[PDB]
């Protein structure tokens, strides 16, 4: 005789925590299926479910397969982060329900106070701006007095160490953005910051550290329009481009990875990454923004 | 090891 053995799992999404048990032959789909149906999301397919591994390595959970058959890390609780692994092409469009574009916010304006995606000051303080009609709604003199913001987590530290002011008059350019938003609710707030955030030129771009075959360091770049590479210092701004339209056909063997290119008369790129699950994880996800692309484009 | 994606 015998008992079933459940499993204890905790998953996370940016402003909420789940708690439930799951059973030795559960599917990741299973669990990415109970997650996004207690919290009412149906705009599923930007959503993944992040682990860590054994050896501690951040990893997408596969959702074909066990979620006990991925090396997920020993824990009473199995640890969970629900996050975002794809970005809509145009926040305005694709973004319906509430539940996705806070959610977005949420993780968006987390990636920028991170220090991930460049910001030029004014746009930063923008940013803010919206961020904080958001949290405190509509602006009061009587209610929100001088040193409101002085314990909010506002700008990106390198936007600080590059433009000098001081701590107050960061918050009082922010104030006076906070101001001229007495009309906005909170969800048009959100989505205000979205659509500024996404224009920006890291914004969306999974970055990877790799080396071309002379040995130059470069960085490759997968967003939801295709492949870019970068000089080593500048992230900004692509030296090579390769839209989904140039490409036909992907590929990568070991560390080397090609990039063939529909007009045969332009010559392959090939680049070395440094692991192998790297240029896995390349490919993951340019597979999954070229099936987002083609879905927009029927 | 060898993967493929042709678009």
């Amino acid at each position: 005789g015998s008992m079933p053995k459940p499993i204890n799992v905790r998953v996370t999404t940016m402003d909420a925590e789940l708690e439930f048990a799951i059973q030795p032959n559960t599917t990741g789909k299973q669990l990415f299926d109970q997650v996004v149906k207690t919290v009412g999301l149906r705009e599923v397919w930007f959503f993944g479910l992040q682990y860590v591994d054994s050896k501690g390595y951040s990893t997408w959970l596969k959702l074909n397969k066990k979620v006990t058959q991925q090396d997920v890390k020993k824990e009473n609780p199995l640890q969970f982060k629900f996050r975002a692994k794809f970005f809509p092409e145009d926040v305005s469009e694709e973004l319906i329900q509430e539940i996705t574009q806070r959610l977005f916010f949420l993780q968006v304006k987390e990636a920028i106070l991170n220090d991930e995606i460049y910001c030029p000051p004014e746009t930063a303080v923008l940013l803010a701006s919206y961020a904080v009609q958001a949290k405190y709604g509509d602006y009061n003199k009587e209610i929100h007095k001088p040193g409101y913001l002085a314990n909010d987590r506002l700008l990106p530290q390198r936007v600080l160490e590059q433009h000098k002011l001081t701590k107050e008059q960061w918050e009082e350019r922010i104030q006076n953005w906070h101001e001229e938003h007495r009309g906005m609710l909170r969800e048009d707030s959100m989505m205000e910051y979205l659509k500024i955030a996404q224009d920006l030129e890291m914004y969306g771009v999974n970055y990877f550290e790799i080396k071309n075959k002379k040995g130059t360091e470069l960085w490759l770049g997968v967003d939801a329009l295709g492949l870019n590479i970068y000089e080593h210092d500048d992230k900004l701004t692509p030296k090579i481009g390769f839209p989904w339209s140039e490409i036909r056909n992907i590929s990568f063997n070991d560390k080397k990875f090609v990039i063939k290119p529909i007009d045969k008369k332009a010559p392959d790129f090939v680049f070395y990454a440094p692991r192998l699950r790297i240029n896995k994880r390349i490919l993951a996800l340019c597979m999954g923004n070229h099936e987002l692309y083609m879905r927009r484009r029927k | 090891r060898y993967e493929e994606y042709d678009l």
